């Protein structure tokens, strides 16, 4: 069985990747430049776009791709780093709003994660939460149509 | 440092 959502760790930050086109995409706010570790060494970023917030690595093991959506519904799925899903409601390009908020925590390290669309295809990464007190209502996230673009 | 994979999620939930 393989998995197109990895949950990846630094030394200090846990957080998610998810491997779409053949690429392993995750934060730059989490990744930074580092090197993905692989049975054979270590395996560097085929892209890194400090600007998107945006890294990726070849695909590793035990993965497989996800498609990137071509329906523009607007209607997303947020999955956590603990398989929960979240319906999320894009707002605009880059950013949806849950259809109940969470706890802050809920979402916790699981920045790199997907945004599905009803179909399951990847919609974006998400980003990072939009948070007011403590209370996650909104998310912020990079589309698939980037890292599309970054593969060029 | 390096980032090391931890984990994998299945999205459709298959299992092995
Ligand atoms: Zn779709």
């Amino acid at each position: 069985v393989e998995g197109e959502v990895q949950i990846v760790s630094t030394a200090t930050q846990t957080f998610l990747a998810t491997c779409i086109n053949g690429v392993c995409w995750t934060v730059y706010h989490g990744a930074g430049t580092r090197t993905i570790a692989s049975p054979k060494g270590p395996v560097i970023q085929m892209y890194t776009n400090v600007d998107q917030d945006l890294v990726g690595w070849p695909a590793p093991q035990g993965s497989r791709s996800l498609t990137p959506c071509t329906c523009g519904s607007s209607d997303l799925y947020l999955v956590t780093r603990h398989a929960d899903v979240i319906p999320v409601r894009r707002r605009g390009d880059s950013r949806g709003s849950l259809l109940s908020p969470r706890p802050i925590s809920y979402l916790k390290g699981s920045s790199g994660g997907p945004l599905l669309c009803p179909t399951g295809h990847a919609v974006g990464l998400f980003r990072a939460a939009v948070c007011t007190r403590g209370v996650a209502k909104a998310v912020d996230f990079i589309p698939v149509e980037n890292l599309e673009t970054t593969m060029r | 440092g390096s980032v090391v994979i931890v984990g994998r999620i299945v999205l459709s939930g298959k299992p092995a």
